[PDB]
């Protein structure tokens, strides 16, 4: 219940690396119903922000595509 | 289908090119927004798609969308950078962000775009941790609802 409060901040990457590791440590220990509620929360927030990304959109330079596709080799 | 594209990038595929082409403006735009530097935004975007390529086998569509998986890792990388150191969908989202209350818009502005932790937001706004956590939750609930 308290652990559920950290889901939204966690999903926004709005926790420190220290606290993130404490949260992971805590949902790792939590019972299955508690951990699922947390992860469902986290997921729902990530999806929302993935939709929200349409607002901050911006076109990258063509040269970046070249280097990105080439880095696979 | 974006989930199916990401499913095909782990070993190699020409779908990485298609996965990149369909998502690049949203990833680059987010990174630009957070870092506000063309040079480092380009380099960060490369790092992001290198991680896509390498860790694509970790992707599980039954845990979340490919889009969310990509943007979440992109945001994590951009925010880390700050701490350690078509148009219809655009305007649809902007209306929902504008429909949030001032406090609820401010929470997302500082935490998400500004890269502040919820603790750092509580200190800056002279509020309790309980209050900022509830407020971040409220802001995201209103967005989830408005966008549905």
């Amino acid at each position: 219940f308290e652990l559920l409060e950290l889901a939204t901040p966690y999903a926004l990457n709005a926790v420190s690396d220290d606290e993130r590791a404490d949260i992971d440590r805590r949902v790792a220990a939590a019972p299955s119903p508690v951990a699922a509620a947390f992860n469902d929360e986290v997921r729902a927030v990530r999806e929302t922000m993935a939709v929200v990304s349409a607002a901050t959109t911006a076109e990258p330079p063509a040269h970046l595509r070249t280097a990105i596709l080439d880095a696979t080799k | 289908d974006l989930d199916a594209l990401l499913r095909r990038v782990a070993h190699d595929q020409a779908a990485f090119a298609e996965f990149y082409d369909h998502t690049k403006s949203r990833v680059y735009g987010l990174v630009m927004r957070v870092l506000r530097d063309t040079g480092y935004s380009e380099e960060t975007t490369q790092e992001i798609y290198l991680e896509v390529w390498r860790n694509a086998s970790e992707f599980d569509s039954a845990k979340g969308s490919a889009l969310a998986w990509l943007l979440t890792m992109a945001h994590r990388r951009a925010v880390d950078r700050v701490r350690c150191e078509a148009g219809d969908e655009r305007r649809r989202v902007t209306e929902c962000l504008k429909a949030l209350t001032d406090t609820q818009r401010q929470c997302i502005e500082l935490a998400y775009y500004g890269g502040l932790t919820y603790v750092e937001v509580s200190r800056r706004l002279a509020a309790n941790l309980s209050t900022i956590k509830s407020r971040m939750r409220d802001a995201l609930r209103s967005l989830r609802n408005c966008l549905d």
